[PDB]
């Protein structure tokens, strides 16, 4: 039984699973990868233009 | 207290937290920050159960 | 990186709940580190996940070891013996999970006896299956002919003891069989008359 | 285009080699020796991938 509630909150925990993605460390790297990426693009989009 | 101490702002978007400030955070500073969040959503999790 | 991101604080978030089963729970090793893949691959793919492909069926539970599990099935056909796989009709569809496994014979008389009549094997042809579950400890769901997707059970060890039950005349159509011998050992003759 | 039309099916798990892959197979059948090819029913069609 206590196996089954153990099962039954991390199945429930999928809207814990969302919600950490919209967490401030997670949206912190989100934000500086997008940052480097873009440089990336800045850089070669300079090149170009 | 560890953030006022680093002399972050510490913002709370709601169940989430974040820290307003200059530049990118300490990363212990941000290991806390992610792990008492994570602890507070699990704490949630456990109030559900 | 973002879907690899989804994963990597998917284990590092699920790690932190999950070491707390893992200490309570050492025989579900295998279990809870697939769940963990499981949210882990929800998590960075985003496909949808089902509540009952995941959850653990139960199948018996003892608030007794005195007597131990006496199962005596007399009706020992392969769904009566290894369990039925029943299936749910998704319009039109066939589906079928963890949750919809139901426990035969074999599955409820863990840690005791399973007490089967001989003559009931013979006429039922359910024999070999039943001496590739003693042999190999492989129990298999009966499935249905029409719904071709199953589910690939493991082989179980088996801690049962078999004690068949049958008439002189109803074992001499088994024990030619050399994995008879092989298997049961132990010959409880009852004599006809008593002095 | 359909996703399941398209993946790299695994069939097996490496080994250090010792001990080598020893496979038994006691109970011996055509699904269990030469694989099965389970498919899907779409309201009475069967589809596979």
């Amino acid at each position: 039984i206590h196996l089954a509630e153990a099962v039954e909150g991390l199945l429930l925990e999928v809207n814990r699973l969302d919600e950490l993605f919209r967490q401030g460390s997670f949206l912190r790297e989100k934000t500086q990868l997008e940052a480097r990426f873009k440089e990336a693009r800045e850089q070669q989009l300079e090149a170009l233009r | 207290r560890e953030a006022q101490e680093a002399g972050f702002a510490l913002s709370t978007n709601g169940e989430r937290l974040e820290l307003t400030g200059p530049g990118p955070v300490p990363a212990e500073l941000s290991a806390r920050l992610e792990e008492v969040t994570l602890g507070s959503l699990a704490a949630s999790a456990e109030l559900e159960v | 990186a973002l879907r690899r991101l989804r994963r990597d604080w998917a284990l590092h978030y699920l790690n932190n709940r999950f070491e707390p089963l893992f200490q309570r729970f050492p025989q579900a090793r295998a279990y809870l580190e697939a769940l963990r893949a499981r949210l882990a691959r929800y998590a960075e793919t985003g496909e949808p996940l089902d509540p009952a492909q995941w959850r653990p069926n139960l199948l018996t539970s003892s608030s007794s070891g005195t007597p131990p599990p006496i199962v005596y099935e007399p009706y020992a056909t392969a769904p009566r013996l290894f369990g039925r796989l029943d299936y749910l009709v998704d319009r039109g569809v066939w589906s079928t999970n963890v949750s919809l496994i139901r426990p035969g014979a074999v599955h409820r008389a863990q840690g005791g006896y399973l007490i089967l009549d001989a003559l009931s094997l013979k006429r039922e042809g359910t024999w070999e299956a039943f001496k590739r579950a003693l042999r190999n400890g492989q129990v298999e769901p009966v499935t249905e002919p029409q719904a071709p997707a199953g589910l690939e059970v493991e082989p179980f060890p088996i801690q049962m003891q078999v004690i068949l039950v049958g008439t002189p005349e109803a074992f001499e159509g088994l024990e030619e069989d050399p994995a008879f011998s092989e298997l049961f050992r132990i010959r409880a003759e009852f004599s006809p008359t008593l002095p």
